[PDB]
């Protein structure tokens, strides 16, 4: 066969991940099921982050301790639709409840009058993305470095019955080791089989959410396909300026890869990129070890990558505590807190 | 052509 001794090693790793993943989902649960820890004058407000439609992210320094953290401040009157709320309280719940090295980590949640907010650790290396689109492409040990990362954290999450549902290099944060943070969870859900909300970023989407069926975990497996093509290409598979013409492309079924791809990454990414869910790696009896034992990652110590031993492709550079030059500017809003709450009753549960 | 630049998720298509 292809292993010789090496399948005795690889099946005992295979039941140590086993024995993790059963520890992992007692603790998650201990959390799950019983969870204002602060309050917003406790920190002063440094620097946006990033901004999207619902809010921004801002680096924060704590008024006490002098920590810095990353306050990430929803407006509740921009969170009106149904989905968008429901989304808000899955983000809240999970991060306070998961505990894993590439996922960022919670510290406090509290809401006023207008606003939502989330307190987490701040990473200050930065957005995989804008060092991607900055070099342009990474080479292959360099996101194969990086893909092993989602591997792992996605096997974590799939096995608390968590869909993640918007991998994206801009949603990829990169620490001081060079290791990864997950650090937006605002399309995650605890799903036991199929679920149906159509939501994710466009040029990551999985077919079979386009095509308003209901869909599992696999979608985050199809996503991981993408990732890797976009991060060692430069670009996604599935490249369009309009939406509408992504999603036909997704639909489709046809990839091409760039000259430059190994002959193994193109094998791994045909199997990723599946649109027949009865094929697509992941979603097969052998679960992730499709994934984890393919020919692409036969270098990959997947143990050593979990513990951090792994020396990193990319170190992002740091002139101290508080520092933000490894990510953009954005437009400063003052944060306003009007005298009569808001949407109460639609986000009590926060 | 495509998207180069940072990408919003769309919570309900
Ligand atoms: N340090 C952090 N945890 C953090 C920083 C920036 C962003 C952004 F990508 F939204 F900008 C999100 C989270």
């Amino acid at each position: 066969g292809h292993m010789g001794a090496a399948a005795a090693k690889k099946g005992s790793e295979q039941e140590s991940v086993k024995e993790f993943l059963a520890k992992a989902k007692e603790e998650f649960l201990k959390k799950w099921e019983s969870p204002n820890t602060a309050q917003l004058d406790h920190f002063d407000r440094i620097k946006t982050l990033g901004t999207g439609s619902f809010g921004r992210v801002m680096l924060v320094k704590h008024k006490e301790t002098g920590n810095h953290y990353a306050m990430k401040i929803l407006d509740k009157q921009k969170v009106v639709k149904l989905k968008q709320i429901e989304h808000t309280l899955n983000e809240k719940r999970i991060l306070q409840a998961v505990n894993f090295p590439f996922l960022v980590k919670l510290e406090f949640s509290f809401k006023d009058n207008s606003n939502l907010y989330m307190v987490m650790e701040y990473v200050p290396g930065g957005e995989m993305f804008s060092h991607l689109r900055r070099i342009g492409r990474f080479s292959e040990p360099h996101a194969r470095f990086y893909a092993a990362q989602i591997v792992l954290t996605f096997e974590y999450l799939h096995s608390l019955d968590l869909i993640y549902r918007d991998l994206k290099p801009e949603n990829l944060l990169i620490d001081q080791q060079g290791y990864i943070q997950v650090t937006d969870f605002g399309f995650a859900k605890r799903v036991k089989g199929r679920t149906w909300t159509l939501c994710g970023t466009p040029e990551y989407l999985a077919p079979e959410i386009i095509l308003s069926k209901g869909y599992n975990k696999a979608v985050d497996w199809w996503a991981l396909g993408v990732l890797i093509y976009e991060m060692a290409a430069g670009y996604p598979p599935f490249f369009a300026d309009q939406p509408i013409q992504i999603y036909e492309k997704i639909v489709s079924g046809k990839v091409r890869f760039p000259s430059h791809f190994s002959s193994d990454l193109k094998d791994l990414l045909r199997n990723l990129l599946q649109v027949d869910l009865t094929k697509r790696f992941g979603n097969l009896k052998n679960g992730v070890n499709d994934i984890k034992n393919h020919k692409w990652f036969a270098t990959t110590d997947w143990i050593a990558i979990y513990q951090r031993k792994v020396e990193a492709p990319f170190i992002p550079k740091f002139k101290g505590p508080g520092d933000t030059s490894n990510f953009d500017d954005y437009e400063e809003e003052e944060i306003r807190v009007s005298i009569n709450e808001k949407c109460g009753k639609e986000f009590t549960e926060f | 052509a495509g998207r180069t630049g940072r990408r919003q998720a769309i919570h309900d298509i």
